[PDB]
């Protein structure tokens, strides 16, 4: 999933 | 050059429905990054309104809903109430800029009273200001509804942008809107033309006032 | 109650630095990433940067517009996140909001919207010096008269910084008064106007005085506005 990208998602 | 765009404004009548589009790209919404929506009431900080494309925080009512498809997303607001007037922002991560992008915001007006045409007054420089070696023309607009308005200046009929500053419409104490615009000149510039005008356009009708230095 | 309180804002000259603390209360601060967003006057939201939780190293990520000049750090022992702003520019003028990144779980990942926002702190970057306004009358005439009413006003010109306040007739005249927001000129100085619509039959019998107060310069001006 793209929303696990750490640049996008600081929780990942 | 923006990667997420929104209409500058939307309006609807009380009780009706509006949609606010968030137009994105293959580098953001189209890549599957989720969309978040925020509501910013006048003079307040933003509040999270929709998260993860379509989820409402527990306290946000189901009059607000979010959807996506391909490269765009949409916020729908039903049962419009006066209290819904606010600026709405969409957000999504963008791979090409490597950060969280925001759309430009959409101002929602809930049309709660009839259309009202603006009153316009154009003031020439005062004698006091001319004695201080300055010359400001002041175009004041009041009592219009709704808030969209265009103010344009001309000097001897030629469009003027240098020296112009204009306020965004401000709500009046009687719930209509007002706006102000200024043309700042030197006294020599002021006296070099035979007339100046400010043209105020509101909902397809224009009001133009003129002043002449030789008055 | 969850609360985020930004502090440290104010006026700063271009090239100088400012640090904005945000004090968090009412939630488990150390579990959350935190994020700064700004909004220039009359403009849209712009993301500034985020900082991860300490168990992820409290690493950071910034918008390109501020990278190299702004940094974020956090002090979990005090529940504070800081925005350090160096080499400030006029275009950094904005309200700066501190925000909490949510922890709600989605389908195989955690969501990351900003679920709590502070009220913001205003940062104004300018090289202008304190300057009291010049108050000029906007005199009524036939060119300001339509249908038995006339507009008159005061031009509050060339002051710094904001704000000014305006009343009419020492606050006794409120009906038909509108004081506009200020404009920021290319000179770095602000200007605004205040207008009143009055019966044309009152001109030359009723005195109209605008009262202007600019606390930053300790300036109070009363200006009588007389018909042309």
């Amino acid at each position: 999933n793209p929303n696990a990208n750490p640049n996008a998602n600081p929780n990942a | 050059e923006s990667v997420l765009t929104q209409p500058p404004s939307v309006s609807g009548a009380p009780g009706q429905r509006v949609t606010i589009s968030c137009t994105g790209m293959n580098s953001n919404i189209g890549a599957g990054y989720d969309v978040y929506w925020y509501q910013q009431l006048p003079g307040r900080a933003p509040k999270l309104l929709i998260y993860g494309n379509s989820n409402r925080p527990s306290g946000v009512p189901d009059r607000f809903s979010g959807s996506r498809s391909g490269t765009s997303a949409s916020l729908a607001i039903t049962g419009l109430q006066a209290e819904d007037e606010a600026d709405y922002y969409c957000q999504s991560y963008d791979t090409s800029l490597n950060g969280w992008a925001f759309g430009g915001g959409t101002k929602l007006t809930v049309l709660g009273q009839p259309k009202a045409a603006p009153s316009v007054t154009l003031f020439p420089p005062s004698s006091e200001e001319l004695q201080a070696n300055k010359a400001t023309l002041v175009c004041l607009v009041s009592d219009f509804y709704p808030g969209a308005v265009t103010v344009a200046w001309k000097a001897d009929g030629s469009p003027v942008k240098v020296g112009v500053e204009t306020t965004k419409p401000s709500k009046q104490s009687n719930n209509k809107y007002a706006a102000s615009s200024y043309l700042s000149l030197t006294p020599e510039q002021w006296k070099s033309h035979r007339s100046y005008s400010c043209r105020v356009t509101h909902e397809g009708s224009t009001v133009e006032k003129t002043v002449a230095p030789a008055e | 109650e969850v609360q985020l309180v930004e502090s440290g804002g104010g006026l700063v000259q271009p090239g100088r630095s400012l640090r904005l603390p945000c004090t968090a209360s009412g939630f488990s601060f150390g579990d959350h990433a935190m994020s700064w967003v700004r909004q220039a006057p009359g403009k849209g939201l712009e993301w500034v940067g985020f900082i991860r939780k300490t168990t992820y190293g409290a690493t950071t990520h910034y918008a390109a517009a501020v990278r190299g000049r702004f940094t974020i750090s956090r002090d979990d022992s005090k529940s504070i996140v800081y925005l350090q702003m160096n080499s400030l520019k006029t275009e950094d003028t904005a309200v700066y909001f501190c925000t909490r990144v949510q922890l709600d779980y989605g389908p195989g990942y955690q969501y990351y919207g900003m679920d709590v926002w502070g009220q913001g702190t205003t940062v104004t970057v300018s090289s202008a010096s304190t300057k009291g306004p010049s108050v000029f009358p906007l005199a009524p005439s036939s060119k300001s008269t339509s249908g038995g009413t006339a507009a008159l006003g005061c031009l509050v010109k060339d002051y710094f910084p904001e704000p000014v306040t305006v009343s009419w007739n020492s606050g006794a005249l409120t009906s038909g008064v509108h004081t506009f927001p200020a404009v920021l000129q290319s000179s770095g100085l602000y200007s605004l106007s205040s207008v009143v619509t009055v019966p044309s039959s009152s001109l030359g019998t009723q005195t109209y005085i605008c009262n202007v107060n600019h606390k930053p310069s300790n300036t109070k001006v009363d200006k009588k506005v007389e018909p042309k």
